[PDB]
């Protein structure tokens, strides 16, 4: 169950660095467009090599 | 398969719909593991 | 088929996780802005169906499961 | 003491010198800072400057490459926009790897570009290239058409010795003597 | 003291006076601090350097690699994108440790890029190499290809000896002598 | 003193001083401070010596690695970054075992990498290495390549004893005398 | 009164002056503060030793393990990177452990890394080890190769003694007396 645990535990740790980021910048979007598309979708590129293999 | 060699050529015009609209990387690929059955899963 | 609803219970699982994570940086960037009372499911179902075809999760399902029984 | 270029390159006006001073004209550069350099030339080679200017499609264009037609800044990437970035980066390394054998003082090199057949389930087809070459005088250049091919047959998946096409030649007789002041 | 090129680097103006040097005229390299270097050429001496500039092309490009194309700062890196990497990393060290040998001076190496093999159903194919080499003269260099076709052979997962191309060659005569200077 | 370089690092310039003392021209190496490092030579000594500079491609490039492409600071990693970061550090812990063997002076070793592991329902295929290495003289450098071999075998899964080849070589002569100052 | 290296590291700097002394050439350590140790040469003394330098590719680099790609400071961790951590301090306890047997001065073991076949159907291969020694002279190294493999035999899940391949050698001769200072 590693491969459970290690990918329940990269969620959680997008959510703190991703959703987590403009709040201590705001604390400006056309720069933060481009970075959310690409850690979603290696994420999900990621899932599925830990789940149909 | 003597009167079954009839409905073949009757599905040919089928046949050449099912490879318009599907993609050549999943037609052969439920091949060699063209079909009536190897195309349906991919169109 | 005891074996089988788990680990399709187990896929199924590995699917939902990203979705998740697409929901509350839809949700945090709405409540960082005034729209507070505006729901997300507007604006987070249409991201959630181009991670699904940039990735083009319905050709890599298909080949992933034939591939765990057969072999070319 | 007329002029008929200025805000010229660095590199452009040492290929109008260099075309001008051929053809028993010559001509001054001149540094203006910021705005460039410029040419000048004597009154009584005027006609004969501005002929050779008209004629020899002076100044030069900058070299275009097919990378530059896609930006790696943009924020989609197409596998097109991808496969045409990667041929044309290994078009520039096979050029600039021709330079280094013996005797060899130019070259330019074409790869073939295949972009319709990753889109559609249609396979992808042979790979052709072709090249130029200017060697060296006094050299036999009829026996260097088979390093050539043969350094090139070995850098792609699938290539041919008939689908590579090489045409080189020798250089110019050398010019080493001044043009001359026009007295009147 | 004519100018003829400015504004270059320190690799460039060392290029362009080893250039120049080897056709019997002499140049001078003047600093000029945050503006680069620069070149000037005698009088006499002027027309010929003109010439050999547009002959050998001077001054230089940098030299380009496969790695460039997709940096590593593009943050949505694609399958596509990573083998070019790998590759372009591959070549790059292949061609460090052929100059390590006993004999070579300069070496370059060149690897078939193959990189939508995983996304179609098609298997891979075959792995080709090739290689071009420079060494010091008195060497045998007629048995020395077999021990570079043998280094690069088990480098890969499956090559062939008829994949491997290996186009060497010997230095050229060395230039020691000043050249002089234009006496008038 | 013409200057040759400037700005080199600390490693940057031993190898040009240890180049330019083999043929009998002397060097000076000067610090500037935050700057870098500096090169002089004599006045008669300048027109041989970018020759010898543009030959051996002096100043050297750093040694580049697989494992620098892809950095571990990324936020996500695939399982083709960790397996080209995994057999980075292998043939780079490797090739510090060769070092310390009787004889050796210094290795390199290169393993094949797999690209499309895990992107085909395939197996992997089997292991290749190589390596080179620089004896002592005086050693029977033919019977010391049997060692390398059992060493190199089963480092690994299951490699043959025929998917590995080990080309190794003497070292040049000894350079212990001063090149001379030019008396003119 | 030359120098050779400047800010070097204290384990670094013990190295060069421990092979200099070994080719009858003295340096000296000089320290500097915070800004690391500096190594200096006298002046008949400095062409041969830029000579070794160059030759034993000093100064020494940090050896590498397998655990430095793989950090433990990270927050997440994929199970093929807690494999290779988990292989990387069995492959530094095993050598720790050899140096504490009677006669060894130095030794180094390699584990057969396998990652990727754990997760699939198939099982994983059997592990294969490999190591190195130097003893002290004077000791029958050949009865002392059935200790090592039975020490490294059953250490872990199954190996064979085919899969164990022991390559070791006696120290060299001692350096005892002092270099001398060249006189004039």
């Amino acid at each position: 169950m590693d491969d459970l645990v290690f990918a329940g535990n990269k969620a959680l740790y997008l959510v703190l660095i991703l959703s987590g980021w403009p709040t201590i910048v705001a604390t400006c979007l056309f720069l933060l467009s481009g970075w959310y598309g690409e850690v979603l979708l290696s994420y999900g590129r990621q899932v599925i090599f830990l789940a149909l293999a | 398969s003597s009167l079954s060699k009839h409905v073949d050529e009757g599905l040919d015009g089928y046949r050449d719909y099912l490879i318009k609209y599907s993609d050549r990387e999943l037609v052969q690929f439920f091949e060699n593991a063209p079909s009536i059955f190897a195309l349906l899963p991919a169109y | 088929a005891l074996s089988e609803i788990k680990s399709a219970f187990k896929i199924g699982f590995y699917l939902y996780l990203p979705f998740v994570v697409v929901d509350l940086v839809v949700s945090s960037v709405l409540l960082a802005l005034g729209m507070m009372m505006m729901s997300p499911v507007t604006i987070s179902t249409p991201i959630k169906l181009v991670l699904f075809v940039a990735l083009d999760g319905w050709t890599l399902l298909s080949k992933g499961l034939i591939l765990q029984y057969m072999d070319i | 003491d007329k002029d008929l270029l200025k805000g010229l390159d660095q590199e452009q006006a040492n290929e109008v010198i260099a075309v001008l001073q051929m053809h028993n004209i010559e001509a001054n550069k001149i540094d203006s800072g910021k705005l460039g350099y410029s040419i000048t030339v004597a009154e009584p080679d005027f006609t004969a400057a501005v002929y050779w200017i008209k004629t020899y499609q002076l100044p030069p264009r900058p070299r275009v490459e097919i990378a530059q037609m896609f930006p790696a800044d943009s924020l989609v990437s197409s596998p097109r926009a991808e496969k045409a970035r990667l041929y044309s980066a290994i078009e520039q390394r096979l050029e600039q790897s021709l330079q280094t054998m013996e005797g060899v003082l130019s070259a330019r090199v074409h790869i073939s570009y295949d972009i319709d057949a990753g889109e559609n389930g249609r396979p992808p087809k042979p790979v052709h290239l072709s090249a130029l070459a200017v060697y060296e005088r006094g050299s036999p250049l009829a026996h260097q058409i088979s390093d050539i091919k043969r350094f090139l047959k070995n850098s792609f998946a699938d290539v041919d010795y008939d689908n590579i096409s090489v045409v080189l030649s020798e250089r110019s007789d050398a010019q080493l003597q001044a043009p001359g002041t026009p007295v009147k």
